[PDB]
């Protein structure tokens, strides 16, 4: 199962 | 900006008058946005598109496909406009590559 | 060794409206799931037959994972464009690779966690999974708001858990397609030129995966070849070709030698 990009730039 | 390179070439080895696939894998761009069009002497072919795709150096890749028939005569080719360019680029198919 | 990574891109469409917002899994080089904005009613989707023994479960948290990454994607394109000084009409790109690459004994050998803005590099987890390199001033920002959000350990916990746990679910649920192998079909044409010399040209086709060594030798030595990047058949198999230019009558000293996994032994053929 795949990653979750949860903190944004 | 990333330049397209442009392989144009058959599915199976060519045979004049067996039915085949024509390719033109166009790979090593960036941005993604691209146009790509395959010619049948000169006109332009009603062409299957591969899903988008990148590989590990961020630059992009797709597969544009099409049925044909091989003639002694039928000459064919893939067209490519994107930023990095002036003006399209187009690439011919020859049968020996 | 053994990889699982998911490749993600969202591109900007300037005027009103969604980025374009994609991703991509792969278990060592080969696609198997996908998930596109673009799509009627997007889910996340089978690329392969293995990987539809998952139940409803499986592709109901998939789908909602791509879309809360839409969202995140959403915002970090905006932010980009403020820390860039750069105007709301232009398309821009924002792509991310994750995933982990583990050996036989099971121990994760490495784990990525990397971004690109407009296509090139922006921030990448570093091989410790505890620091951020940053390639200019506006990922500088981002790594300090990462260092304070313990952004790193969170991504450590996913690469070296589930990364770990799901490819090796993956390789005992489908190894059968996933290591499955298709050796090179290989022949030699013969192209006389105008110039009274011939191009010798080896072929290999209908092989699986896509890595291959395809080379000339001459009174077994190598050497003046001409050689295409390898290429997709569009049937899931993949072609090259090598060449050389040799004198007419001479064809008979050149030897192209193939070696691929899905071979027992390297493979020798002539004109
Ligand atoms: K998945």
């Amino acid at each position: 199962i795949g990653p979750r990009a949860v903190d944004v730039l | 900006q990333k330049t397209p390179q442009i392989q144009v070439y058959s599915r199976h080895p060519p045979e004049n008058g067996k039915p085949n696939i024509l390719n033109c894998y166009v790979t090593q761009f960036h941005p993604p946005h691209i146009e790509i069009q395959m010619l049948k002497n000169g006109k332009k072919i009603p062409v299957e598109m591969s899903d988008m795709s990148f590989s590990k150096d961020w630059s992009f890749y797709i597969l544009a496909h099409t049925e044909f028939t091989p003639t002694e005569t039928d000459t064919y080719a893939c067209r490519v406009k994107h930023d990095s360019m002036a003006e399209p680029k187009t690439v011919y198919w020859d049968r020996d590559m | 060794s053994h990889s699982l990574r998911y490749f993600v891109t969202a591109v900007s469409r300037p005027g009103f409206g969604e980025p374009r917002y994609m991703e991509v899994g792969y278990v060592d080089n080969t696609e198997f799931v996908r998930f596109d904005s673009d799509a009627e009613n997007p889910r996340y989707e089978p690329r392969a037959r293995w990987i539809e023994q998952e139940g409803p479960e499986y592709w109901e948290r998939e789908t909602r994972r791509a879309k809360g990454n839409e969202q995140s994607f959403r915002v970090d394109l905006r932010t980009a464009l403020r820390y860039y000084n750069q105007s709301a009409g232009g398309s821009h790109t924002l792509q991310w690779m994750a995933g982990c690459d583990v050996e036989s004994d099971g121990r994760l050998l490495r784990g990525y966690w990397q971004f690109a803005y407009d296509g090139c590099d922006y921030i990448a987890l570093n091989e410790d999974l505890k620091t951020w390199t940053a390639a200019d001033m506006a990922a500088q920002i981002t790594r300090r708001k990462w260092e304070q959000a313990g952004a790193a350990e969170r991504d450590r916990a996913y690469l070296e858990g589930e990364c770990v746990e799901w490819l090796r679910r993956y390789l005992k649920n489908g190894n059968a397609t996933l290591l499955r192998t298709d050796p090179p079909k290989a022949h030699v044409t013969h192209h006389r030129r105008p110039e009274g010399d011939v191009t010798l040209r080896c072929w290999a086709l209908g092989f699986y995966p896509a890595d291959i060594t395809l080379t000339w030798q001459l009174n077994g030595e190598e050497l003046e070849m001409e050689l295409v990047e390898t290429r997709p058949a569009g049937d899931g198999t993949f072609q090259k070709w090598a060449s050389v230019v040799v004198p007419l009558g001479k064809e008979q000293k050149y030897t192209c030698h193939v070696e691929h996994e899905g071979l027992p032994e390297p493979l020798t053929l002539r004109w």
